[PDB]
RNA sequence: AGGACCGAACCGACUAAUGUUGAAAAAUUAGCGGAUGACUUGUGGCUGGGGGUGAAAGGCCAAUCAAACCGGGAGAUAGCU
RNA sequence: ACACAGGUGGUCAGGUAGAGAAUACCAAGGCGCUUGAGAGAACUCGGGUGAAGGAACUAGGCAAAAUGGUGCCGUAACUUC
RNA sequence: AAUUCCUUGUCGGGUAAGUUCCGACCUGCACGAAUGGCGUAAUGAUGGCCAGGCUGUCUCCACCCGAGACUCAGUGAAAU
RNA sequence: CGAUGUCGGCUCAUCACAUCCUGGGGCUGAAGUAGGUCCCAAGGGUAUGGCUGUUCGCCAUUUAAAGUGGUACGCGAGCUGGGUUUAGAACGUCGUGAGACAGUUCGGUCCCUAUCUGCCGUGGGCGCUGGAGAACUGAGGGGGGCUGCUCCUAGUACGAGAGGACCGGAGUGGACGCAUCACUGGUGUUCGGGUUGUCAUGCCAAUGGCACUGCCCGGUAGCUAAAUGCGGAAGAGAUAAGUGCUGAAAGCAUCUAAGCACGAAACUUGCCCCGAGAUGAGUUCUCCCUGACCCUUUAAGGGUCCUGAAGGAACGUUGAAGACGACGACGUUGAUAGGCCGGGUGUGUAAGCGCAGCGAUGCGUUGAGCUAACCGGUACUAAUGAACCGUGAGGCUUAACCU
């Protein structure tokens, strides 16, 4: 259940460490976001040799949420912490060469195929 | 009332093994992969059982590649398959939310051995 | 939060119209002693539906 | 076409072969019978009056009991009217059944909402609460301003305000139906429906396409 | 209590 | 909005409800009959009777479970040893309500409550 | 050793709520400052109105102070309501 | 001005825990505070908890929350050491 | 600048974005040396800003425990 | 001026159209995509933040778009007191001075129990012409009316390439409304367990009281969103701008003057709710009442005796109904409430005993004990027989019928 001013763990080797959801993309007066919805984010922290640096702002896709992703059977897959992969701001597609952690099944949506191609679990 | 319970019991499966909370329990899960309906395993210690007749379900945590991954499962849902108990065990207090903070060696559970 | 003018006694009386009491008129003779008493209530002598109880 | 009277029993679910869990609300529907057929002649419009259930033989009033006696049949717990589909022509006393719901596809489920009792503006119209602090005093869930000044100088009619909530007729539209078990008189409409458990209901075919 | 204050409009 | 709730707050905190009923339940036992306000008596009916149901079968544990309530050895002594067998086959209905007019002190609805037998 | 430290009694009254025809003509509740000293307090005196006193706010001088209160000049004056 | 949640100096100093006259439970002893009985709506006051986020509220981290003990390890810029 | 009207001076730092803050430039409307200038460890229920932790402050309120509100009985005001 | 509280913010809005977005068109220096400009159209919708007390403004990033204004520059008997705007103080400047400055900075009590109008709800009374029980007809009124993205058509029309549709169809979200607890969660001081200090039950053991429910860990019902179902429409009617057909005045021409056809989220309906106090008080079905004499100003007259029906009310048990009334259900030919029996659920191995150990503790008995508000059964108890209210055939006039 991502919202404005929400810190998130980085989900890939983009070199970023901590991020924050400054804005929630996708519709007027929108509040909550998650599952796989795009959210533009600032980079509050990054490792020195990473592709990205501190203060960078770019769109990124949520991959994990504490609320978890719901399923038609009623089952839900909760996670200990939020995470997101840093898509390129210009035309999607992840920047990192390796996405850590088990991406959820809901990512299956053409454009996110590159992300789920990595990380053997789920 | 009885019209409800009769409707519920008919849909209930009769092949559910008993299991104590805190036991390690694999949970097979059928899932579409965009085509083939391959089954997938999901082993993990139980932390929260919730019996509600047909509505009964149980949480299953699994600490993988860093942060843990809890997953609830309906007992009677078609999606779930075998519910084997890979490891006998026992803990006081059926709820185990406190384990969510505990990690590594703190996550140990003694075998019931009886 | 206060009147700008003084109400007529008529307006006060119309307000008093709903204040009137109504007699219950539900008294009933005892099956045994025959003394009147309120329905679903025991007699002062303690009799109730003809059986003896309380006795005080 | 005509609707039928039903009765809520309790929300449940029906598992499907694909593993999807679709919620449903059990609604028993004893077969209706036409106590009287309204028409353009004697009544000025064509319609049917119907009833269901078994009211106690002692508690039924004679003025009603004769109205059921005209139908020649034992009194129901209540009475409800349904408009004719014009092309329909039903005989008096006919035992209409739940089987008609086999082809309805989608239905609206009329019912009475739960009595929330008297309630504030927040519970009733979802008004946001004011500041809980910052010097605030005796003002939180209160409606606050309800008008301008000397212009109008009166609250507008129909203004959103605190008052009685629930306990009124309502009808969710285009609810899906799943099973139609005539043997048990079941009516497993998809999703939640208005009304307390055990309350009377009025299921009708959806006007929506 | 009556108070005091002023009316500097 | 209540809805399917049971019991009554009776303008008192639960800590007081755990004590006043605890004493009044013993008071009803000691004299086999007491005068009290009707709503409080209806509350009392759900209190005293279960103790009798506990008194239906003597055991070392039930004496202590009874001891946790009422907190009076003199009352539980009347339990099991006397009040237990006396109801015998009967199931429920251990006590009855009988309203006795309104109190003079503030028009409070008075109502006597008493055991089915009364043999003292 | 200390106009030293934390912290009750004691003293003080920074914040906020409640109260605003209040329980109270300035309080209560939850926190706060000082607490061996330029400390606090009991008891009894001293400074009396253009004066007193003041680590100074023109504050305080019996719930009133850019001049207390009581009585008197006095039915002061008022081109004002 | 009240049978008023205010103000009023000194003296007597039990048990257990505790550094303590803090505080909790108790002894001696004194009280349940001069309107009650119900119902369990908003709203208001005094509190508890809350999933996701953690100042995005707001004039302002206001208010709540949080930190909290003893023993020990260890502790920077700066300095009138 | 507790002082600068122009003014949100300009530049740099902090933030995704900073009329506030820090540093500097001096074009000081209208700084200035006992009506004291500048600097300063410690001290502060002092002013402004940032951050960690913390949280219903908020997104958005939800439920529960008590005191009123409500009804009955007793007594019985107020401004206007 | 014998007082009209004064900027902004919070909350809550309402109206206007000189229309921000969506809709319908004209023209274009309109290829398409996307624009310019103008007309019609107010149904709905019409940003979060950073700075500043600010509206405004700038910046960051969204969005189909982040409209312009009225409403005492809306709204303090609704809130906030940051600004301004008292009494303290300081800086700059002015004056010999006290002081002053739409110059600046720090700090600074926001009262009122609703009489009427108005509004949100809920009742009593009476009328609707004999009384009563239900089903109603719908005059009228309110509510709802937003829209992206993607796919098919189609990489087709168009175009040099690049790009990329008009019409129509399908799917899925954002915002909003309603309903619901079945799931996922929260609350759950009435359920169970852990544990700290102390007191008490004579003590061992076992329990209880108090300390915010002592601190907590959970957790039934109920309630509730963050949870899941549905809703905006399609169609039709008459139109606005607009596109026309025929056709004279005016041999031609012309959408119009006669006539005729299309045309929008606006209008009238359809959709949902209220609703015959709709005094213009309507219909339909059913039920109940078929006794004897005087008085008076002699009639819609005043009473007595005999009668008291349908039904209602009162009382009691009550309710997922409720502030009080009301409303639904039950009241002995009986499941309304409590209890009870069984079950479920929560808590997770009671008490006691035995065994192992020097001991704290463990094991066995044992998924045991305890279970509130749940479910299925049960008349054990509490809902007494009655009495009360309400009557005794229901005006005049006219017409149509009683074949
Ligand atoms: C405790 C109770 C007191 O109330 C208050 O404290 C509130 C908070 C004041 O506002 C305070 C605070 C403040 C800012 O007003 C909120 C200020 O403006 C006034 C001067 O004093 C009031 C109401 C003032 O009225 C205001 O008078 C203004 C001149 C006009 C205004 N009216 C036109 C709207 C009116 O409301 C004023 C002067 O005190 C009223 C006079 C009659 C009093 O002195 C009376 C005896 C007060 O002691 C009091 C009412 O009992």
């Amino acid at each position: 259940m991502i919202q404005e001013q929400t810190m998130l763990n980085v989900a890939d080797n983009s070199g970023a460490r901590r991020v924050m959801c400054i804005k929630v993309l996708g519709g007027s007066h929108r509040r909550y976001a998650g599952v796989g919805d795009i959210i533009k984010i600032t980079i509050k922290e990054a490792i020195p040799r990473g592709k990205v640096k501190k203060g960078d702002v770019l769109k990124a896709v949520v991959v994990r949420t504490k609320k978890g992703v719901r399923r038609p059977d009623g089952s839900v897959i909760r996670f200990d912490g939020n995470a997101c992969v840093l898509l390129n701001n210009n035309s999607e597609q992840p920047i990192g060469t390796r996405i850590f952690g088990p991406v959820t099944r809901e990512l299956r949506s053409e454009k996110f195929m590159k992300i789920i191609s990595l990380a053997p679990e789920v | 009332s009885n019209i409800i319970k009769q409707l519920e019991q008919e849909q209930m499966k009769q092949d559910v093994p008993s299991f104590r909370p805190g036991d390690t329990v694999e949970v097979k899960v059928w899932v579409v992969e965009g085509s083939k309906k391959r089954l997938q395993a999901f082993e993990g210690v139980v932390i929260a059982i919730r019996n509600r007749g047909l509505h009964s379900a149980f949480t299953v945590r699994k600490i993988s590649n860093g942060e843990g991954v809890e997953r609830v499962f309906q007992t009677h849902s078609p999606v779930v398959d075998s519910i084997s108990v890979k490891r006998r065990g026992a803990v006081r207090k059926a709820k185990l939310y406190y384990l969510r903070e505990r990690t590594g060696k703190a996550a140990r559970i003694k075998e019931r051995l009886n | 939060a206060v009147q700008q003018n003084k109400p007529t006694r008529s307006k006060r009386g119309m307000r008093r119209s709903h204040d009137a009491l109504t007699a219950v008129t539900s008294l009933s003779v005892d099956k045994t002693s025959g003394e009147k008493h309120l329905r679903h209530h025991i007699t002062a002598d303690g009799y109730y539906r003809g059986r003896k109880v309380i006795a005080k | 076409m005509i609707g039928l009277v039903g009765k809520k029993v309790g929300m449940t679910r029906i598992f499907t072969e694909d593993g999807v869990s679709i919620p449903v609300t059990v609604i028993e529907v004893e077969a209706n019978r036409v106590t009287q057929v309204k028409d353009l002649a004697n009544d000025g419009y064509r319609a049917i009056q119907v009833t269901t259930g078994a009211k106690k033989a002692n508690r039924v009033t004679k003025p009603e009991a004769g109205h059921f006696a005209k139908a020649g049949v034992e009194a129901g717990r209540g009475l409800w009217e349904f408009r004719l589909a014009e092309g329909e022509e039903f005989t008096v006393g006919q035992s209409i059944s739940v089987e008609l719901f086999a082809d309805v596809k989608k239905v609206d489920v009329t019912g009475t909402s739960k009595g929330k009792g008297f309630a504030g503006t927040v519970k009733r119209w979802n008004f946001r609460t004011q500041d809980a602090t910052h010097g605030n005093s005796l003002s939180h869930r209160v409606p606050g301003s309800i008008g301008q000044n000397q212009t109008p100088g009166k609250v507008f009619k129909g203004k959103k305000m605190a008052g009685q909530m629930g306990n009124e007729r309502v009808t969710v539209q285009s609810l899906d139906v799943v099973r139609v078990d005539a043997e048990r008189n079941l009516l497993l409409v998809k999703g939640a429906v208005p009304g307390a458990t055990g309350s009377d209901l009025i299921v009708k075919p959806a006007v929506k396409a | 209590a009556v108070f005091q204050m002023r009316n500097v409009d | 909005m209540r809805h399917r709730k049971s019991g009554r707050q009776l303008n008192r905190n639960s800590s007081h409800r755990q004590a006043m009923f605890r004493n009044m339940a013993g008071s009803l036992v000691r004299h086999e009959i007491i005068k009290t306000t009707l709503p409080k008596a209806k509350e009392l009916r759900r209190v005293v009777e279960p103790l009798i149901t506990l008194a239906k079968t003597d055991s070392v544990a039930n004496r202590r479970l009874a001891f946790a309530r009422t907190r009076d050895n003199e009352i539980v002594a009347k339990l099991f040893n006397e009040l237990g067998p006396r109801f015998a086959s009967r199931a429920g209905g251990y006590t009855r309500i009988l309203k006795c007019g309104f109190r003079a002190g503030d028009n409070a609805p008075m109502a006597y409550i008493e055991l089915v037998d009364r043999s003292e």
